[PDB]
């Protein structure tokens, strides 16, 4: 999985 | 049971994550250790979407 936070949901 | 629909589109930012549209339906694999990225399967591949923007459906 990516190291980075998901983006938020709107 | 791993059946889920998308909430909202996703546009993949590579590095193995995958675009999904909402509406579009996926198979669930799995989840990364914080639960924050889904390993998901469509017709449009597999690969890493945000565990919030998707839901089970049925």
């Amino acid at each position: 999985a990516p190291t980075y936070p998901p983006p938020p949901p709107p | 049971p791993n059946l889920f629909v998308a909430l909202y589109d996703f546009v993949a930012s590579g590095d193995n994550t995958l675009s999904i549209t909402k509406g579009e339906k996926l198979r669930v694999l799995g989840y990364n250790h914080n639960g924050e990225w889904c390993e998901a399967q469509t017709k449009n591949g597999q690969g890493w979407v945000p565990s919030n923007y998707i839901t089970p459906v049925n």
